[PDB]
RNA sequence: AUUGAAAAAAAUAAUAUAUAUUAUAUAUAUUAAUUAUAAAUUGAAAUAUGUUUAAUUGAAUAUAUUUUAGUAAUAGAUAAAAAUAUGUACAGUAAAAUUGUAAGGAAAACAAUAAUAACUUUCUC
């Protein structure tokens, strides 16, 4: 009928199939609806004031970025010109890691090179 | 007007920002539904028939249910496919060495010292400074030359203030504001930079390497409100 | 010629009826080389996990922080510079 | 806590069921679902984890936000801004939503959904928005009761048919049914349900069901028929079910003559519409009109040319369609109309 | 059929009717599938995103700061050209292609304080060429894929036809995964720290790699795959293994700003850039 | 309805039952199912009845009665791989060329490549 080797195959399109393996739909009652619907609205709505707040801050830092730099083309123009540069190959440093859910034995580095 | 270096040094957390109150139990809500929702967990696949390891998996489960005639199950008939009732939830529990994490909070933490930066790991941290007067602020200094560019000019002033113990890193040559006055005609264009590894420990008095909430208190008013959309807030 | 797994007549999901896949996860601690645990999601089931190669102690990711291997281990007793300075005379070439 | 006070809030916001309020409001997930009447059932049942909390979390947050709202509406002077305030105040309550969701809306309890209240009625107007006036819409355009009769429609009231006196039994019309001479034979009764914001006691409307489909022979076209007219009625948001109980004799600017259609004359539409009077200021109390009831006629309307005249504004339309049957001539001798055409079967 | 003609009527109203509302055929699908009445319900939002967080935190502000050209008006692309009306023949006739191109380019913005780059979704095309004999390698391919990423993978198929390769039309041939929100993002942060350190000589990401507009990939050879944690943790279970492609698309304008923002995320890049 | 936990009711829709009308309506009750379908000397689980250990429950083991495992793809009104070529209903848009990417090369697959003025809703200064 079947090889090892087609089993095999069998058993791990299983693993991916919904064939068998999924649970009944989750009812909920009218007021358990309710319930539901006021969590996820609030958290909807939590969500957005947070972005307008990042948004806005972000704003903000490009306003102050217009103010200095017309600020040192008033003032001083080879300091503009040096600030106003294509920034193209532009790395971020490999020291700056993304944020772990719990820190390493040795926390920071006081030593370097 | 005078040309001034402002410096904000932006020690970036080096762990996951703490979850509020309503976050941390919408997400637990979230993962029991998701939890309701999942499918079965296909132990077949993971764990072959006839073996050691299977034993144990088995011997840690605990089997559902099943339905047996003219019994009266009164949480309705158990629906059962592979070893799962459909109805609900399904759990499924689980060098050779335990991994411990390590705590989140730190012995600097504990004491509160402010000249360290091991002492907050889930927010960003910005150098402040204090100088011959009362006043905190971030590090100002004078640009007489101004030969090189701003950032650079910038970078080499924390490194002798340091004696070379610190290493930062420019994000860019772009100034990201100014602070000005009219009382003394100057103009502090303020850089950005991250401290990446090294001590700073040193003109000026004292430092201190604090949070944006942390910063209002310390100091002034006005100042604060020129330059608090700088700072992140987590 | 050509291997197959012969094909089954479909079963019709009904519109609307369409359930999305939600597999089954365990949050799964990942230890990395220094000890920075971070949680994961995972299909595998294994609560923990420690890494032994990751870029916490790779080169390339943090530049400012076996053949070979053999030879050292097999010529320990010896010692094997002042090795070098020995034996190479540059006469001859 | 606004959501809890009702010193100036109304009774509507509130949920009136006591058990249902107690389940939405506990400590613990420890009671068990009103709306799950059986005991077995209510065992059976299990509602999902860590359910309660993150609610009332929700709830106070939301709570938070009515209030900060509450706080401007009362600054706000003009009418329209301020009822707005109050629905985004009061939209996201959750004892609101139950009320409304669970239900009826078309025959509505004041206690429960009060559509005085602005939330309630913007409630309404969404849920009209969402299946009926669409509905509506295409019957109006399919059957080609829009350009024939009145050139657009802006629906702004829900407007509903009944036909009572007639038979004995109870069933709003949907737009576009062939109803028969028996159930058409007595006159029907509207329902104008209002969703926009409007001064209930000086607003009145006029309520008109044209026959656009009556053949003519001399022009071998067809004319409208003005079949019910009504003028200068009163509507309440709550109090709007049009029944001979309300207006007067003195409205009907011509009374009920039923459908009658002819055999072989096809399938004729009959489309109510529902318009506002135009409002006069510097006058207080209601604005009635006098209609020329010798100029305008029955056998032949111009709906549109009428509309002008008196300056309407069509806010809401109905739409049923009769056709012959073996009634149609026991209607007509019950109301002394002639015996009734029969033309050919063939449209030559 | 009395007529093919196709010719929609117009409407004598503004009201949009939304046709699958009037209808009562398909009641559990008049839901949207963020509503939990739907068979299509999933908990979307279940915990915080880590790489997410981090763009968010540290940085969307510093790349903001870094795109900042002082009075920079926007780049318009490459577009159709209209024609001069020189003649009476220019009148009803088609513009002409773009100038280099043949399709029309977009317009590149300055990046303010909206338009920061950002990762927009990850795709991971694995076409393995060995099912052109054996479909199971397909499948196999595809579960690895799942189990990599914890998403439900899509079948590929052979589209073309060719002699030289010995490939038919429309045979199962690997799959594919479109990533996107929190999954991609575990994904990228697994590839950063788990297994692109575990390949041996890996310089980067080329700089020469790349779209023109905002779009970076890379491959995984065979050997590199068997350093995922779901592949890591049994050798014995996957005797066979496949190599993918990677493409990274973002919210970047141009390629540098997207290469910039992934170097944000902890991936090195080697390459002489363009 | 019995069982668990600690007077009632007021939508839509479905189901059950009843009746109203030359009207596929209304009334009351209740919210089921939702990816399954025969056939397994062998795997796994439950319950019942025994026996032994620390009246008791856990733990171990025997028999009986069941339940699961036949592991198989679409999970989306799918949308230019291949497949039902006539009806109807609903919905959508192709191709080429270009820039890239593990084996991949001119030629396998996947990604990306015209413009948002005005409008509605949501959050916000």
């Amino acid at each position: 009928s079947l090889s090892p080797l087609a089993q095999r195959v069998v058993t791990q399109l299983s693993v991916m199939s919904a064939s068998r393996k999924q649970p009944k739909l989750l009812k909920l009652a009218r007021e358990d609806l309710i319930k539901h619907q006021t969590i996820e609205k609030c958290w909807s709505i939590y969500q957005q004031q947070q972005r307008e707040r990042r948004n806005l801050q972000l704003e903000l830092q490009y306003k102050s970025i217009e103010r200095s730099m017309n600020l040192l083309q008033e003032l001083s123009p080879r300091l503009f010109e040096a600030a106003n540069a294509s920034e193209k190959g532009k790395r971020f440093p490999m020291e700056m890691k993304v944020p772990t859910d719990f820190p390493p034995n040795t926390l920071w580095h006081y030593n370097f090179r | 007007p005078k040309i001034k270096v402002g410096v904000l040094l932006s020690r970036i957390p080096i762990i996951k920002s703490e979850l509020n109150e309503l976050e941390k139990k919408y997400y637990e809500y979230q993962s029991e539904l998701e939890k309701r929702l999942m499918w079965t967990f296909p132990a077949y696949f993971y764990f072959k028939k006839g073996t050691v390891a299977e034993h144990k998996f088995l011997s840690l489960q605990k089997g559902p249910i099943s339905k047996k005639n003219g019994i009266w199950f009164p949480r309705g008939i158990p629906d059962i496919k592979h070893g799962r009732e459909r109805s609900t939830k399904q759990e499924v529990k689980l060098v050779n060495r335990p991994v411990i994490p390590n705590d989140r909070i730190t012995e600097a933490d504990r004491s509160n010292d402010m000249k360290s930066l091991e002492r907050q790991l889930s927010r960003t941290l910005y150098l402040l400074v204090k100088d011959k007067s009362g006043t905190w602020k971030f590090p100002n200094f004078d640009l007489s030359d101004e030969s090189k560019p701003l950032h650079v000019h910038a970078e080499n002033e924390l490194k002798l203030l340091s004696g070379d113990q610190i290493y930062t890193w420019s994000v860019s040559a772009t100034p990201i504001g100014v602070l000005q006055d009219e009382r003394n005609r100057t103009a502090e264009f303020i850089v950005k930079s991250h401290i990446l590894a090294g001590k700073f420990d040193l003109a000026f008095e004292d430092f201190a390497w604090l949070t944006k909430g942390e910063i209002s208190e310390y100091v002034p008013k006005d100042y604060f409100n020129k330059t608090e959309f700088l700072l992140a807030d987590n | 010629t050509r291997i197959t797994l012969p094909r089954r007549p479909a079963k019709k999901i009904q519109l609307g009826k369409s359930r999305p896949a939600i597999y089954h996860q365990f949050n799964v601690k990942m230890e990395l080389s220094d000890g920075s645990v971070v949680i994961r999601r995972s299909q595998y089931p294994k609560g923990e996990i420690r890494l032994i190669q990751d870029q916490r102690n790779n080169p390339l990711w943090n530049p400012s922080r076996g053949s070979l291997d053999r030879f050292n281990k097999r010529y320990s007793s010896l010692f094997s510079t002042v090795e070098l300075s020995e034996e190479n005379k540059k006469k001859t070439q | 806590h606004i959501w809890s006070d009702f010193t100036t809030r109304p009774s509507s916001l509130s949920i009136q069921s006591s058990k249902v309020k107690n389940y939405l409001f506990q400590k613990k997930a420890s009671l068990d679902p009103p709306s799950i009447s059986r005991r077995s059932n209510r065992i059976k049942y299990s509602p999902p984890e860590h359910i309660d909390e993150i609610f009332r979390m929700s709830y106070d947050f939301l709570e938070q936000r009515s209030s900060k709202f509450y706080e401007l509406a009362n600054k706000t002077k003009n009418p329209l801004k301020k009822d707005a305030l109050l629905i985004k105040a009061e939209i996201n309550n959750p004892e609101v939503q139950y009320n409304f969701q669970f239900n009826n809306k078309l025959n509505n309890v004041k206690d429960i959904i009060d559509y005085d209240v602005p939330v309630y009625r913007h409630l309404g107007k969404q849920h009209w928005e969402s299946y009926g006036q669409m509905l509506l819409m295409q019957r109006l355009e399919t059957l080609a009761a829009i350009p024939d009769t009145l050139p657009t429609l802006v629906p702004r009231a829900e407007v509903n048919i009944k036909f009572p006196f007639s038979t004995g039994v109870n069933k709003w019309i949907e737009p576009g049914e062939f109803l028969s001479s028996n159930v058409t034979s007595m006159r029907p009764i509207f329902k104008i349900q209002e969703y926009e914001l409007v001064n209930v006691e000086k607003q009145l409307y006029t309520v008109l069901i044209v026959n656009p489909d009556v053949p003519d022979l001399s022009n071998d076209s067809f004319k409208t028929a003005l079949c019910y007219g009504l003028v200068n009625i009163n509507l309440t948001y709550n109090d709007n079910l049009i029944d001979p109980r309300k207006f007067h004799s003195s409205n009907i600017i011509a009374d009920y003559l039923p459908p009658v259609p002819e055999k072989n004359a096809g399938k004729q539409r009959f489309v109510v519409w529902v318009f506002r009077q135009p409002l006069i200021e510097d006058k207080q109390g209601p604005n009635m009109l006098e209609i020329d009831r010798k100029e305008l006629s029955r056998d032949d309307f111009d709906i549109r040319q009428f509309t002008k005249k008196y300056n309407l504004t069509a806010i809401g339309a109905h739409i049923w369609r009769s056709e012959w049957d073996a009634k149609v001539a026991a209607v007509r001798e019950k109301y002394g109309l002639p015996p009734g055409r029969v033309f050919s079967r063939v449209r030559r | 059929p009395k007529s093919a003609c196709s010719l929609v009527k117009p409407v004598h109203h503004l009201v949009k009717i939304d046709k699958s509302k009037l209808s009562p055929r398909f009641p559990e699908l008049k839901y949207d599938k963020s509503d939990i009445r739907s068979p299509g319900f999933k908990p979307k939002d279940t915990h915080a995103d880590r790489l997410n967080d981090h763009y968010l935190n540290t940085l969307q502000s510093d790349l903001l700061l870094i795109n900042y050209s002082h009075n920079a008006a926007v780049v318009k692309g490459l577009k159709q050209r209209a024609w001069s009306g020189d003649s009476p023949y220019h009148l009803n006739r088609p513009p002409k292609n773009p100038r280099g191109s043949k399709a029309q380019l977009p317009d590149i913005h300055p990046i303010k304080w909206s338009n920061i780059p950002g990762l927009e979704s990850v795709v991971i095309n694995c076409f393995v060429r060995e099912a052109r004999e054996n479909q199971l390698l397909a499948i196999t391919a595809a579960l690895q894929l799942q189990q990599i990423t914890g998403c439900k993978p899509h079948p590929i198929f052979s589209k073309n036809d060719v002699p030289t390769w010995k490939l038919r039309k429309g045979h199962q041939m690997g799959a594919k995964v479109e990533l996107k929100g929190k999954e991609m993002s575990q994904f990228l942060s697994t590839l950063t720290e788990i297994v692109l350190p575990r390949i041996r000589e890996y310089k980067g990401i080329s700089n020469q790699s790349g779209n023109r507009f905002g779009g970076i990939s890379f491959g995984l050879t065979a050997e590199d795959i068997k350093f995922f944690p779901e592949i890591d943790a049994n050798q014995d279970s996957w005797p066979k293994t496949f190599g993918m492609h990677i493409n990274i698309n973002t919210s970047a304008q141009l390629d540098y700003q997207a290469r910039t923002l992934l170097s944000g995320f902890q991936f090195p890049f080697f390459g002489e850039e363009k």
